[PDB]
């Protein structure tokens, strides 16, 4: 069996969600450990893993798997599909408005252009399971995209993308050229980067054929650009993760509400500007030597500083955690998972009628979330909110952000099952005020699929 | 403005 | 001649207009000094002044005015008058859709209720030139509610204002019950109240009875009302300044800009989270005794901290000066302001068209019209000067009206921007060419934001 | 005294507005017989009335007037007013952006420019007057332009109006040429046309130098132009009024509406279209042979016919006298009408109080319309509402739509009052249930200043 | 062999997808003629056709593919599945917010809800060939939603739908009452009704016991209700179609443009209305005996019969045929339509691709893939092909498909459009230049609206 | 009275 | 599309 | 509770 299939049988023996995460993501850079590579290279290097066994991959995507998906599925240009080619210096697209049919993309292929597909997981249930279970160890968005380049040819421009960037040779060989930021302001870049020419690169920091089976890391900011050579196409899968999850960004959403809050319970913010301080400051100004100015810019600095003890860090951090809980793919059960939740129940049709009918909860049930990174308790507007993933789309944002109030009574228990995972707890030792409270709550979230029980119900 | 790797699995 | 009358006229005397701002609010405190008022009671206690003069407003604004403006103007109920009554520890607006006529009005104040105009400088150019004027000292929009009250009534409930206010007693007499900031939250409010029943508050901190020529003042905070007693009614001009002008506004504008500095300046903004924050951070965990939390929030109010270092400050004084322009009043010219400025060329239609063709010369001297109706502001690597000029006496009833400065006359239009009201030789701007100086003064003054020492007689 | 003034103290003195408005217009075109102008010039011919009077329009506008609103007033290019010329046949527009102070519009004329005041009627009190007068014998709207052209030269290239248009030579002379419809299409056309040149145009039906107090007409349509001469400007205004008012556009407002009524009480208008007549019908088979096809054409045509019957004639003129009463100037009221009305209540202020008190109606009190053409009754979605001019900008539209709801059991009275104008109808002998409702009904309009009493109200 | 099966091995072997759909819709009404049906049955009378062969749809739809869509596929209340019942003359809607798992439906259906899928085609292959091959002989959308009822209930009060409806018994037996319009206004009705109670409907038309493989059809306007009686539950599927196809919506685009047309071109209609119209006219005057009110209406009449004459009929003919193809399900292909179209061409990665590169030429024979796959519309001086072939079988999912034909190619555009199934050599294409003939056939061909009587084998 | 019969196969 | 006399008293 | 002196002159 191969160690994709073999890691793969693995994980659906492993009962913890979380303890899965961290387990594919061990065997996604193996041998590499995973805590000297979140301690020295993330966000810092570019790491090339030299697996030497090209069936690592195996079982994840091929190119047999697109031309299958373009005949079989609604593949668009555009939308699902780009055809790009670099030549001359140039980067040119050739997106045929439409439908991405076989005829259309091998001819393009044929002419040298490197195919491209955006939402792999969205057609593939493999490459969906792969990245729904290393997001729960990324804390964020796991994406991918899916390069096909014909023999002799290079698809794209150098460029550095806005995200931490995975890289796994499926078929074939190509050159790849990584190089470090070239300048401060690049270093972990925000957005991606316009096309760049070759006049514009420096040196390597990483030059080398990739092959099917190893794996090549580099940080957002980090220039490459990659190329087939005689006689051999390349396909690779790029995993792709934290866009826009830096602390710039927290402090983005903080600090609106952090000044709001200084305003309102503390009267030095609350105090009038100078009647006059139009005299000395502005860009008119920027020279003055009036000393009400420098003043100006020390109170500026102290009441900014000050605004450290207003920030609301947990509602951010919660807000945060409920478009994480939005933007994510949903899970990928196990057998067991599946058998113990509401999705497994025996219930359906035969001969004339439902079969199997009517398993019910009761006190004594023993239940625990179905998985740890499916759900998240919010506050908003003096309401309770519990949000979740099953029901989200494999494609990004197709359904809207979907949640179900959590009532008063019911709080202490939802918090309790929500940390207490992958620990059983009897639904009536649940806090609750009374015991409708505690079947209530367990039998609404287990019809929802975001609880699993010791025993498979049977009543 | 440039953007080469689609993330979020989707154009703009 | 009455003080108000004589003050005006001798700001029509005063050559500057900063000057003149300062003049007249030192007349509306007299014999209070302005220093002493701004000092120690501005924004912090209420004041009385006891003029003793009751003709220390004539001219402003009368009974009589109100009367005329509701026969001779299109006066509206809700847009431009509000009639209210309290009664019973009850607020009620009796409102009748439609226009204003003295018919229902007066039958309204017949029957108890206080008429409240809302725009009273829109309909009267005397009450607009005072308000157009303290707005050059106060360095805010400065408005204006003429309220008027009949005999043995209240007219609104207590509550507190979200401005800086200055009750002028026009007719009548009036009680008055000014209260402090009832708690911490409700000093220098930044809203105002919802409207207060007597079992809200406390002792007044100053109950008076205001006469013609009184002035009381009190920040933002303090609630207050006011009722007739018998046999008199009330007339007063509240003059209000300083909405949300404060520091925290100011902020409000400077993080978002300082935060995406940061971010592009220093990649320490630019590092990821950790990857498991949401395991100890969220209200779920707020007792977590788990130490990454406490170092997770040290490194918010470090980075907080670094901010300040950011901070684009001119660039938001800019933008508040731009807004504030837009705020303002047009200016009311002297007449030797007019007479020096395009408004008071002698160009008319006398079967043709008489003196036409008058023109600046580099000889000309020239300088802004007033210190107070222009401000250059960058954006977009381009420059623009908003004026106030063409604003109408109604609230942002005309959008930001700006001209384009180009580069080449950039640091000439600092200078006069600088050096008001010294005069300038046309020919000595700090421009590149003699095209450049001419164009610019050229422009500005057919703006209507120049004045020349000698009426221009080409 | 002047013929403008004398007239207009001689409307003061008649009782009615529907009379004071007849009267007004046989003054504009004296003496020529209004009939005789209706019956076979208004739409039909251009029409020249040599007053050989210079004296006629005083007291109705001059430059002076112009000259002291530009000081007076807050004129904007653009906005209010417009400078052109015409030169090398071609039109250009000299618009600085911002206001038009007398210094830049003097200038402007002096370089060639005309001037164009497109909103005389707000500045003007004279010009108001007449044309809120005027607009109740036209039945649409009426507005006007003042055009000053300065001694040899032309403002504007030659051009048609989409409305008819009254030309009144104020000062100065002005040499005019008039040319009748090109073409078929060109016959009373809907909407201006673009700037023509010389080389499009053919011989004018009409060419004369206009004199102060001349009269010069013309339908839309016709195209016109006009030039100064030696060494005298001219200063005239255009009358104008007939906007899209005509049968074409009552239909398009009837059609909708009679097409969903014949659907909704004649099933033959319900009944399903051809499964196949897409097989013959499209502009591909406009040659179509096929005889299914003449059958189709015959019922569409025999359908629309049809429609005739079921148009709501009653409902779309009312919809368009709201129309006008909301595009109306307020109303001039004569010293009478303002003396008897709420306008005229002596109530103000003296010393310290309000003075002669609450006048009351009383059943006794003798009332009707304050003027003929200030009010209409419409029905709306169940409910009929009273629309009026009283409050009407003397601005284009710039305060909306006013009315006030009127209940059953004044719907009677409401429309008694409204078609015995200018008889007196005692308030106590009103079509009402109850008293209660006839002294409710002559209160809220009388508050309104939509009603005018015999006597003046005293209590 | 089920018949169903046996009629769609047949379409396989028709060469004409308007043959085709011509001949499915026969199997639909079996025994029943076609033309008899739609001469005198269509839009007049309840039918019901009993067939005699429980077995007759075998092969559509039945209650496992129910069961198994809710268990493999995204099934949502509401968006996709309805829960709905009858009881004590009350309708109630029973979804729960969220996804419709097995549990939850059949726990509903247990509790003797009715379950309803509205968009069987977006969920079934079968039922979406069924419905994209007659929506061809109907040349109006036909949609179908699945109701399936357990024994002893009602799912749904008695309503009229606003649709022409073709119910399928599928599984089990259910009673159903159909009654003819109640009034005038509702024969051939607009829109879909109010539920009705039983106190509102008169005596059936047509009561029977529906059984697998019976046919009830009835037009839009005909109240309706069914119940499943003692022992058995029902599922069926109802055919619908001819939503707003009337003449009336025909004239309703017809209109405007007319008016605009007759305005352009004749002045009659540019002339002006009378100036005191408004004198006579209106709700006000309904009842005056003024003559010139006579002569208003009888003009108003004249006006509009002219109309007919501006009429842009063709115009509107091809906009309603353009919302069709943008209305319409993608096309099913038979085997050879796909062999011989582009989505049959051997090109495929078997780690290069093989056969690609094949090339249409002047000598190679083609048509139209299908008879409604496309449509040719002018709009604003330009031509446009609109088609079907990209379309998403959820309606609207994907908004109108067109490519641009040029006018050296719009005479060999109409004719390939007028000509199938008749094949035509491209070199024979009414075209200017060989350029025009290969570049259109190549065009459209690469589009999928194309097919060679040989497969492509360059 | 609503689309009984969702003809479309979606709601509105 | 040209618009010569200013019937409504304003531009467009 | 609503401006009830209207600074800005018009209400909102
Ligand atoms: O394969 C290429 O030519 C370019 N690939 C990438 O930029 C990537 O995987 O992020
Ligand atoms: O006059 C009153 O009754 C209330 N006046 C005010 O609240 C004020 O002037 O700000
Ligand atoms: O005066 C001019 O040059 C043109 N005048 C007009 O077009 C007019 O009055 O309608
Ligand atoms: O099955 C039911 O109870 C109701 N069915 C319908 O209304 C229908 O199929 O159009
Ligand atoms: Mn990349
Ligand atoms: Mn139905
Ligand atoms: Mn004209
Ligand atoms: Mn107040």
């Amino acid at each position: 069996m191969s160690p994709l299939r073999r890691v793969l049988a693995e994980l659906n023996r492993i009962p913890s969600s979380r303890r899965r995460a961290a387990r594919l993501f061990e065997w996604l850079i193996a041998p590499m450990p995973p805590d000297h590579f979140y301690r020295r290279l993330w966000e810092r290097e570019a790491v090339l893993v030299r697996r030497q066994d090209h069936t690592y991959y195996q079982g994840l995507f091929s190119t047999a798997d697109l031309d299958s998906m373009l005949r079989n599925e609604e593949v668009q240009f555009g939308q699902h599909l780009d055809a790009a080619r670099y030549i001359n210096g140039r980067r040119e697209t050739l997106n045929p408005p439409g439908r991405a049919l076989p005829a259309a993309a091998w001819s393009l292929y044929q002419a040298g252009c490197s195919l491209r597909l955006l939402c792999p997981q969205a057609f593939s249930t493999t490459v969906w399971q792969f990245l729904a279970v290393l997001q729960e160890q990324f804390g964020s968005m796991a994406g991918s995209n899916v390069y096909l380049t014909p023999p002799n040819s290079q698809g794209f421009a150098p460029h550095y993308d806005d995200i931490e960037a995975f890289v796994l040779q499926l078929e074939g060989r190509k050159l790849w050229r990584v190089y470090r930021p070239r300048a401060p302001t690049e270093e972990l870049a925000l957005t991606c980067s316009p096309n760049f020419s070759q006049d514009d690169l420096g040196e390597p920091v990483l030059q080398t054929v990739l092959e099917p089976g190893d794996l090549l890391y580099f940080p957002r900011g980090f220039i490459h650009q990659a190329e087939c050579q005689d006689g051999v196409h390349s396909l690779h899968l790029t995993l792709s993760t934290y866009q826009r999850n830096t602390w710039g960004d927290f402090l983005e959403a903080i600090l609106p509400l952090a000044v709001q809050a200084a305003m309102e319970e503390n009267v030095e913010f609350r105090r009038g500007l100078p009647r006059d301080f139009m005299d000395y400051m502005g860009a008119q100004h920027s020279d003055s030597k009036d000393p009400r100015r420098t003043a100006f810019m020390e109170k500026v600095r102290v009441l900014v500083a000050r605004l450290g003890h207003f920030a609301p860090v947990d509602a951010v951090a919660d807000q945060r955690a409920k478009d994480f809980i939005h933007d994510s793919l949903p899970p990928v059960l196990t057998d067991r998972e599946r058998a113990l939740s509401v999705y497994g129940l025996p219930i359906r049709w035969e001969a004339g009628e439902p079969v199997n009918v009517g398993a019910q909860l009761t006190t004594e049930t023993e239940v625990h979330m179905l998985q740890d990174g499916i759900a998240r308790l919010v506050g908003e507007g003096g309401h309770l909110f519990l949000y979740y993933t099953v029901e989200n789309s494999r494609v990004y944002h197709l359904e809207e952000p979907k949640c179900l109030e959590i009532y008063p009574q019911q709080a202490d228990a939802m918090e309790l099952l929500l940390g207490s995972y992958p620990e059983f707890v009897r639904v009536g030792d649940l806090p609750c005020d009374s015991v409708e409270d505690q079947l209530s709550l367990a039998t609404t979230l287990y019809d929802k699929g975001l609880l699993l029980t010791k025993m498979p119900l049977a009543l | 403005g440039g953007c080469n790797h689609q993330h979020i699995g989707k154009p703009s």
